[PDB]
C-alpha cells in the first residue's frame, strides 16, 4: 500500500509533518482530522526515529516537536518513602508531554499547554 | 518529646537537614536518625502548614528546595504505558535529566504545594519519625 | 504512482473511461485493469467530491451518466419481503425494466448524490484500485 | 363467508377498487379504515391478478393503481463490487412502491409520493 | 344475500322479530332460523349504529325493549364474591325479580346503550347470522 | 368479648344501626371511622339476617337499608351467546348494590349513588 | 358491664386507685382484680382521650402521676449499645436514681402525653382489662 | 505511639477536656474536627473513667461533661405490661443523654439539648 501524496513512507506507515504551532492536545485532534489511522507519531525502533527525525530537520525550522505521549508523570504510581499511599495530596497541577529533538534520537518534555511543531503517522 | 533541633507536631518529629543530598542518600540519612523515620510524609493540609512554617523558619537563605517522602514506584523511564494511537510504549528514549520520579518543596510557593523533580539533584530534605511512649 | 490518465487521490487510483458498458462488463473490465481494481467505490464524502471532481474533468459531453460499484445482493425481483398485510412476497410479476439494481452517478447533480439504475444501461464508468508500494 | 355489499369476492376474499387518488401511505391507511384486515391488495397467484385487473380495468378511468408493496429499493442489501459494505451513504432519497396496470398482470413502480388510484383487500 | 324481511349488513343478516319472547326462547328460536344464528351480538359502534337504525324502522310502536344475546355466565345469583369487609359472599338471599343477567337496547336512548335486564321479561328480539357464499 | 356502648351484639359480632341517609361508598367509609374492622353489615347465615332486620326494624323509619356488597353486575363475566367475549363495549354505565328490607330476610338492589340508611358491623 | 367504680368505654374497663405504688406492685395488683387485667395500655388517640379525662374526674388533688403499662423491656442500665466512637457499651455506671424504665401520665400536660420515668416511684395508677360477654 | 502538645495520655489514648459549653451533639462533631479518630470519651474500665475524673477535676469549674452516649431512652424496647407492642404512640419528645461527674466515677444523664463541657478522645 502507498501513502497520499505530500505523505513520506517508512516500513509500512505514512508520515507527515506540520509546522503549524499547536498545544499537545490540539495536535493530536488534528493528526485525527488528516486522516483515517492518523496521529501524533510514535516510535517503536531507532530507525523509526531516525526516519521522522532525518525527515523533520529538513523541514522544520523549530528544533522541537511534539510526540504522541501525554501527561507522563500524572498517571504514575506515587508513594511516600514511609510505605503509606498519597490520600492527601497537594500537587502543583503539571502536564508533562514528550518532544522528540531534531537533531538527535533522545526525547524531552514540555508542558502539554506549551506549542510546538508536530508530526502525524498512520498505518496502511 | 523530641531530640535537640526537632520539631514535635501532632504525634510525629520533624526536622529539616541543611545538607545538600540527593532522593535516596536523604532517605537513608532520615532512616539513621532514629526508628521509624523516613523523609517527611505530608497527609493532611494541617500537616502541610506545619511543615512549610517549620521549613521557613530553619533553611538556609541560600537554599530553596526541600525534599519529602514521594517518589514513582514505576520501572519505566515514564509513566505513559500507551501513545495516543493507542499502541504500547515499548521503546523509550527519554532523556535521564528529563525524569524526574522525586519530589520536593519550594520557597517560590512559600512551601506548600508539591513539585516533581529529578531523583539525582541535592538539596536539603525534611526528616519525620513517631517518638515512642 | 499510477497509469497513465489515471489519477491518484488518497492512496487510490482513479480514471472514468468513456465506453458504454453495462454494469456487469464494466465491472469486469475494471478487474482486467490491475490488481484489485473494481468499479469505484465511494467511502467517503471527500472521496466523493474527488470523484466527481474527476469525473467532471473528463467525461465526454455527449455522457452524463457513470456507473459506480453499489449493488444489490438480493436474489430476488425486488426486496420488499412482505406486503402491507404481512402476506409474504411470493409471487412478483415486476418488470425487468423496472429492476433497478445497479447505481450512478449523473451531471445533473455534479456527479454527488447516488441513483438506482437498470443494470442493463451501457455508459461510462470509473474504476479504482490500490497501486503498490 | 360473503363479502360486504360494493365489494367483489375471490377466492376467500374480499376486494373494492377505489378511484380516490391517494399517495402509497395514504392509501394503505384508508384500506385501513375500510374493514376490518383491509389493506392494500397483495397477489399470491396469477389468477388473482388477472381478477382485479378485470374488475379495476372495468371502473377505473386511469390506467395505474397501488399495490401492497412499498419502499422496494430501499430494504435491499447493497455492496460494493469490491466486497466491502457501504458504511459511508450519500444516496438520493428515493423510495418506489409497486402499481399494477389495468391492461396487463405485470407490475411497475412508482414514487410512493406519486398519487394514483387503488384497491383494497381482506379475508373472511 | 339474505331472505325476506332479513336486512343484509357488512357480511351478516340481521332482523328483528316482534314476538315476546324470554332471552332463552328468543335464543333458541333463532338458532331455529339458520346456521349459525343467534341473538345479535354488536361488535362495533358502525354495527351498533346499523342495528339501531334498523330496530327503528321495524319495531312494533307498542314494544319498545329489544333483546340482545349478552348474558352473564355466573352461576351464582349476582357476581360479587366478596363483602365490603373482605368475607366471601356465601349466603345470598337476592330476590329473582332483581337477576338481572341479560341485556336489551330501548327505544328511549335511540336504542343505542346496553342495560342490564331479567331474563323471565318477554319482548321483541333482534337475530343474526352469518350467510354462506 | 363485649361490644361497645350503644352497639348490639351477635354471634360474636357487633352491629349498630345508623340512620343518616348516605351513599353505599359513603356509608362503607363512614363505618370504617367507626371502629377498627367496622364495616357495612355482610351476612352469612339466615338466623343474622333475622337479626338486624329485627334491630333494625325497631329504630329505622325508612325500609331500605344498605349492605355491604357493591357493582353487583359489573363484576360479571359477560358473554355473547354467539360464543364471542364482549371485546367492543357500549354498556350503559350502572352500578347496582345491595339493599336489606325491615320488614323481610329478602335482598334488592339499587343504585349506589342512590341514598338510603344503613348498619355497620366488625368482629371482636 | 363493669365493677362498681369502674369505667366502661369502647371494649374494656378501666379505673383510677388512689393508691401509691410502684409499677411492679401496681401491675400485680391491677392482675389481681380481674381475668386479663393490667396496667392501662393506650391504643389510641380515642382511648388516650378517654383515658385522660377518667383520670381528671377521680385522681385525688394531691396526687399528680399516673403510671401506665409501658415499660423497658432491655436488661442493661440504660438502651445505648454504642458510644459515639463506635465502642461497645460494656462498662456502665448509670446511678440507678437516672434509670427511668417506666412511664407515666401527669396533670401539667392533662394527662395526655407518656412520660419516662423510674419504676421505684410510688404513685397512683389506672387499670385495665375486657369484660366478659 | 505519642499524644499530641496539650492532650493528656492513659492507656494507648489521648484525652483532651474542653471547657466550651456545647450541646450533645455540637460537642462530639466539635471533637471530630479536633483530631483524626476524635470523639466524646467512652469508658471501658473504672481505672479510665477515675483517670479522666481526676484530670477533669483538676481543669473544669463546672461539675458535669458530656460523654459519648446520646438518646438512651430512645432506643429502648417498649412493650405494654398486656404483652401488646406499642403500635399508636403519643410520647413526649425527650432526648437523655450520658454525663460524667466531676467528683465521682457514678454518671448520670441530662437533656441532649442542655449545654456542658466536654471530653474528646481518640486512639492511637
Amino acid at each position: 500500500f502507498c501513502c497520499p501524496s505530500h505523505w513520506s513512507s517508512y516500513d509500512r506507515y505514512c508520515y507527515k509533518v506540520f509546522k503549524q504551532e499547536m498545544t499537545w492536545a490540539d495536535a493530536e485532534k488534528f493528526c485525527t482530522q488528516q486522516h483515517t489511522g492518523s496521529h501524533l507519531v510514535s516510535f517503536h525502533s531507532t530507525e523509526e526515529v531516525d526516519f521522522v527525525v532525518k525527515m523533520t530537520h529538513q523541514s522544520l525550522k523549530s528544533t522541537f516537536f511534539w510526540i504522541g505521549a501525554n501527561n507522563i508523570w500524572n498517571k504514575c504510581n506515587w508513594q511516600w518513602s514511609d510505605g503509606t499511599k498519597p490520600e492527601y495530596k497537594e500537587w502543583h497541577e503539571e502536564f508533562e508531554c514528550l518532544i522528540s529533538r531534531t537533531f538527535d534520537n533522545q526525547w524531552l518534555s514540555a508542558p502539554c499547554s506549551d506549542t510546538y511543531s508536530f508530526v502525524c503517522k498512520f498505518e496502511a | 518529646h523530641c531530640p535537640s533541633d526537632w520539631y514535635y507536631y501532632d504525634q510525629h518529629c520533624y526536622r529539616i537537614f541543611n545538607e545538600e543530598m540527593n532522593w535516596e542518600d536523604a532517605e537513608w540519612f532520615c532512616t539513621k536518625q532514629a526508628k521509624g523515620a523516613h523523609l517527611v510524609s505530608i497527609k493532611s493540609a494541617k500537616e502541610a502548614d506545619f511543615v512549610a512554617w517549620m521549613v521557613t523558619q530553619n533553611i538556609e537563605e541560600s537554599f530553596s528546595h526541600v525534599s519529602i517522602g514521594l517518589r514513582v514506584q514505576n520501572k519505566e523511564k515514564q509513566c505513559s504505558t500507551k501513545w495516543s494511537d493507542g499502541s504500547s510504549v515499548s521503546y523509550d528514549n527519554l532523556l535521564d535529566l528529563y525524569i524526574t520520579k522525586c519530589s520536593l518543596l519550594k520557597k517560590e510557593t512559600g512551601f506548600r504545594k508539591w513539585f516533581v523533580a529529578s531523583c539525582i539533584g541535592k538539596i536539603p530534605f525534611v526528616c519525620k519519625f513517631p517518638p515512642q511512649c
